[PDB]
RNA sequence: CAGAUACCGUCGUAGUUCCGACCAUAAACGAUGCCGACCGGCGAUGCGGCGGCGUUAUUCCCAUGACCCGCCGGGCAGCUUCCGGGAAACCAAAGUCUUUGGGUUCCGGGGGGAGUAUGGUUGCAAAGCUGAAACUUAAAGGAAUUGACGGAAGGGCACCACC
RNA sequence: UUAAAGUUGCUGCAGUUAAAAAGCUCGUAGUUGGAUCU
């Protein structure tokens, strides 16, 4: 059946994004999808989103630029010390100029910078760049 | 290498068909795949038409014509020439051959 | 079996393509034309491009030739093409349309027109081939 | 059209096209043309919304105008229906025509003697002449179109959404441009009823040569 | 881009395709530079001046080039509503 | 003696287009190999990466020619690879000179780290994939060189990269694919984009509407 | 595919060395019929004795008689 | 080929399973 | 037929058929595990539903059925395409893969030796399932490309082919 | 014996035709599991 709600979304709105296109219905959708979205969203990777509200579970209609490369998740999560955080981003991303890890966090859901200056670890989410 | 995308024959989400008797050779053959050629003509033939048609004791009796189904497993077939390979982009086709004019 | 050389058609192509106004329809004269205008050694050459010249002017005098534009011919078709009779065919005092084509033109505003006529619309649909 | 008064789509021009029949397409039509079209009525047949074809009209207009030198507009018509529309266009707006035969590479080949590179390219069907095109994709030029209610737009950039089966609906799609390249570039006027006649653009046929030949 | 001091370290700056966002390669060649020329509103005849697109390779394949071109000419105003 | 048959070449006989990279910037077809000579320079240079003869088989036998693979270098600004066939050897060469002079890109550099000083490396990392060679430049600190195989070194080194970190699977033996390959990853250089180019693009009149006048009297 | 899960984990261990007995070189290392069968007994050299002098044949492109001694 | 030397070999077998019988 | 214990032909046992107990193997093939999400069109079809002028079951009213024009959800498929893959043939899945992580089961590790030896196990039997090593060997193989050939299908020429 | 070996692959391979998906379905453990509560 369908689990990790998380991955299909960002599988949705990246086939979109290779596309080219300009909207994305993502359903359906969590909390954790929304501050995900969001943490996306303040670095401009994506834009501005509308959460359609239906009795059983929220849609999220998705804003997009093209500024978006590659979006994915990590299955499983994985518990991320604070010292390993390091050989992640050395794997998962492009350069050291760009692109994030998204964590979980006891203090929040987070990039992996925010995390280094609040000196916490976590579970890992996803990426992007 | 694949060659027919179909393989052949006719089949398609079922799994096994009714095999059929070769009309030239009685080898087996499943109905899907067998070449299938009917045949509509006449008794007598071309000049006995003429011919008969002057002996007969009704006037404007028409002939009969003989109808017959066949059946030729796939060697049969391009040893009669009733079929006969073609170009690996022509076989694509499935349009049967223009005998209408 | 005579059939033309490529040297033969080609020569005799661009030949008839410069100097078409010098040419005429008489083997001869195209003859004693073409021994002055190009060079050719020898004879059979000469006479064989020169009937081609005379040949293809045959059948230039008929129509417009596929291998040849020569000129001034295309002010020739600029004045042939430029053609029109003293009225338009599209004007006419009425014109059918469909309910339909009225109503996409009642949606610019032109619902008013004096020209339409608005014609019944065929009762049965079939717009489609039977299929087998 | 800047949704100007002045640019504004007349009743006479309406009656032009009502009568070339302009707005009646086949029976098909590709997913990419969905938003010109109006309704389908009865008969299959998909009826054209025309005050968007009239605004395509003048995007492609404005499109023609702002190149400099007008020999590098190329205009290319493939098949009969065209031929003389191409010419006579070209021959007013000072464009450079193909009729007949494309000959393939034109556009791509340095040693031709039909080598050149057209800033933009002019076509009468995607359908039927897809070479220029296919062309178009290797030399960058941008692309004005005629489609059908079937048409692919593939390599097309600015498409006119008109028929361009009927010969005389072609013609005064062509006549039509004209008209409205040339009232943009200031030359004629906004006001006077241009000189040049719709018909001039048609398409002959034998059978009409004969007639008028013969009527003589 | 830009080292610590400031300095634009590049060869050039590509152009971005005004539909879809994508980077036009250096050598890409179904890319497209479109010019639309600008009418003066109270007369209908030719200004001077232009607005100018561009469009990709991909999106032309795609055939969607159209309808882009046409929601950018609405989004500045030289097509009219509807 | 060159004799420009093309608006591009013209342009650049007369002097009227300032750098390389107005081309680029519009991503014109450059069809002309005295475009590039002219432009640079002594800046070019090249290597002869293999000669790999080649048969056919005839009724008569094994008619034998020859692939040429040649890539010519500017170091620090651009690369070019080209392959040539050809019955003759030097034949072949030089028309593979002329064929990677056609095709020459620009590559972009970027810093491993805090930015100083000038790009040493690429960008952030890029593939290249060609007929089962997928080759992988990535960026690296200053100064640790180019670790790769020779060939797809070659190129790194006259692209003017210094350092990258370079990963190849596939069958890398077969010598067209991997360079091939390997230039497509420094042509996919220029097509990534990063943060940095998330400005809005301020058009320019392109070289043939801002020229057109000049063309017209030639 | 692979079983990704956390809890996943002595699923890949088992099945990973199990897998790694089809390796052909894994297998003769550490099964040990091929130390067994070793006339060496897995030992760099071994002295011997020459019991005699033997010609021996070269395989087929090439054609030659190699020197050989049974020891 | 595969199919008779398949039946070869459960001759060969059967044989086999004659002489040696686990009265031996 | 040189030879045919073979292809051809006449005869013809077991079997082919039904009932009752075993056997568990096939090129049991879509040579493509299952659940789920996303990603271009286009006509067809099967089944149910929804809507729609108009024909028909004779002439008007509703049902209902037959065609006809669409829409929706499952299905078997098809065609089409620079979606993207891919060693290529090809594939809208074999796509969303060095920009590598939706869940899970089975499973391969150069070719032979060998699916053999042995032990174990199931069976009345034939066999099935589990399943090595010693040794041997630089290839075995997959797609596609030019050839050359074919007792394949097409054309084509020549009084050193015939009429 | 380690790297080379992304030829034991957790990071990271493969299983249409190259070595390879069980004949098919059920099924306990095992693994995995939709939203939602400052
Ligand atoms: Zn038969």
């Amino acid at each position: 059946v369908r689990m990790n709600v998380l991955a299909d979304a960002l599988k949705s709105i990246n086939n979109a994004e290779k596309r080219g296109k300009r909207q994305v219905l993502i359903r359906p959708c969590s909390k954790v999808i929304v501050r995900f979205l969001t943490v996306m969203m303040k670095h401009g990777y994506i834009g501005e989103f509308e959460i359609i509200d239906d009795h059983r579970a929220g849609k999220i209609v998705v804003n997009l630029t093209g500024r978006l490369n590659k979006c994915g998740v990590i299955s499983p999560r994985f518990d991320v010390q604070l010292k390993d955080l390091e050989k992640w981003q050395n794997n998962l991303l492009p350069s050291r100029q760009f692109g994030f890890i998204v964590l979980t966090t006891s203090a929040g859901i987070m990039d992996h910078e925010e995390a280094r200056r609040k000196h916490t670890g976590g579970k890992i989410l996803g990426f992007f760049f | 290498t694949k060659k027919r995308r179909n393989n052949g024959r006719a089949k398609k989400g079922r799994g096994h068909v009714q095999p059929i008797r070769c009309t030239n050779c009685a080898r087996c053959v499943p109905k899907d795949k067998a070449i299938k050629k009917f045949v509509i003509r006449n008794i007598v033939e071309a000049a006995a038409v003429r011919d008969i048609s002057e002996a007969s004791v009704f006037d404007a009796y028409v002939l009969p014509k003989l109808y017959v189904k066949l059946h030729y497993c796939v060697s049969c077939a391009i040893h009669s020439k009733v079929v006969r390979n073609r170009s690996r982009e022509a076989r694509k086709d499935r349009t049967p051959p223009p005998r209408f004019r | 079996g005579r059939v033309r050389t490529k040297t033969v058609k080609k020569a005799a192509r661009v030949i008839i393509e410069k100097y078409y106004t010098r040419l005429g329809n008489d083997f001869h004269t195209n003859k004693r034309v073409c021994e002055e205008i190009a060079i050719i050694p020898s004879k059979k050459l000469r006479n064989k491009i020169a009937g081609y010249v005379t040949h293809l002017m045959k059948r230039i005098q008929r129509g417009p030739v596929r291998g040849i534009s020569i000129k001034l011919q295309e002010e020739e078709r600029e004045r042939r093409d430029n053609y029109v009779p003293e009225v338009s065919a599209l004007d006419q005092e009425i014109i059918e349309v469909d309910p339909d084509t009225k109503e996409m033109l009642k949606l610019l505003d032109f619902g008013s027109l004096s020209n339409l006529q608005v014609t019944q619309p065929t009762v049965g649909m079939n717009f489609k081939t039977p299929r087998g | 059209s800047g949704a100007l008064d002045v640019l504004q789509m007349k009743e006479e021009d309406v009656l032009k096209f009502l009568a070339a029949g302009t707005h009646l397409g086949g029976t098909n039509l590709d997913f990419q043309m969905e938003q010109y079209i109006y309704k389908r009525k009865s008969d299959g047949i998909y009826i054209i919304n025309l005050k968007r074809t009239w605004e395509k009209l003048l995007l492609a207009a404005r499109a023609i105008v702002a190149i400099e030198n007008p020999a590098d507009v190329s205009v290319i018509s493939s098949r009969n229906t065209g031929q003389r529309a191409v010419l006579k266009f070209a021959a007013a707006t000072g464009a450079t025509p193909i009729a007949g035969r494309f000959t393939p590479g034109t556009f791509t080949n340095q040693i031709q003697a039909a080598f050149r590179e057209p800033r933009l390219l002019v076509v009468t069907d995607p359908r039927a002449d897809h070479q220029p095109l296919t062309e178009a994709s290797y030399v960058n030029l941008p692309t004005i179109a005629l489609c059908n209610t079937d048409s692919p737009l593939r390599y097309v950039d600015i498409a006119i959404p008109c028929n361009n089966k009927g010969a005389h609906s072609v013609g005064l799609m062509w006549w039509m441009l004209a008209r409205e390249v040339l009232r943009m570039r200031g030359t004629i006027s906004r006001e006077h009823p241009w000189e040049v006649m719709p018909d001039l653009y048609f398409y002959r046929d034998p059978e009409e040569i004969e007639k008028e030949e013969q009527a003589a | 881009m830009q080292n610590d001091a400031g300095e634009f370290v590049d060869l050039y700056v590509p152009r971005k395709c005004s539909a879809s966002n994508r980077i036009i390669g250096a050598k890409d060649h179904a890319s497209i530079q479109m010019n639309v020329a600008e009418v003066d509103k109270v007369t209908g005849r030719f200004n001077g001046q232009f607005k100018t697109y561009a469009i990709c390779g991909a999106i032309r394949r795609m055939g969607e080039s159209d309808d882009s071109i046409l929601r950018l000419a609405k989004a500045d105003g030289i097509v009219s509503k509807n | 003696e060159w004799m420009p048959v093309t608006k591009l070449g013209r342009l650049v006989k007369d002097m009227k287009i300032k750098s390389l990279e107005e081309i680029y910037l519009f991503s014109l077809p450059i069809k002309e190999s005295e475009i590039i000579d002219f432009f640079l320079g002594a800046s070019l240079k090249d290597e002869v990466l293999k000669i790999m003869p080649v048969q056919k088989q005839t009724r008569a036998g094994q008619r034998t020619r020859f692939k040429a693979f040649v890539a010519i270098g500017d170091y620090n600004g651009h690369v070019g690879l080209g392959v040539k066939c050809s019955k003759e050897v030097a034949t072949a060469i030089r028309g593979a000179i002329i064929l990677a002079k056609l095709s020459i890109v620009p590559v972009r550099r970027g810093y491993w780290g805090n930015k100083i000083g000038k790009p040493h490396t690429v960008p952030c990392k890029v593939t290249g994939r060609c007929g089962s060679v997928l080759v992988r430049l990535i960026p690296a600190p200053r100064g640790t060189g180019i670790v790769s195989a020779p060939v797809p070194k070659k190129l790194l080194m006259m692209a003017g990269i210094d350092d990258c970190y370079t990963s190849a699977r596939g069958c890398t033996a077969t010598l067209g694919n991997f360079a091939k390959a390997t230039f497509d990853a420094i042509s996919k250089t220029y097509s990534y984009l990063t943060p940095d180019l998330w400005k809005e693009t301020v058009f320019t009149k392109s070289p043939y509407q801002e020229f057109t006048d000049h063309l017209v009297k030639t | 595919g692979k079983c990704r899960g956390l809890r996943t984990a002595r699923k890949l261990r088992s099945h990973r060395r199990d897998q790694k007995w089809h390796d052909k070189q894994y297998k003769k290392a550490h099964l040990g019929t091929a130390l067994k069968a070793n006339p060496f007994g897995g030992a760099s050299h071994a002295k011997g004795i020459v019991l005699e002098k033997v010609g021996v044949e070269a395989k087929q492109p090439n054609s030659a008689i190699r020197k050989c001694v049974r020891v | 080929r595969a199919k008779w030397r398949k039946k070869r070999m459960r001759r060969l077998k059967r044989k086999r399973r004659k002489m040696r019988q686990r009265s031996k």
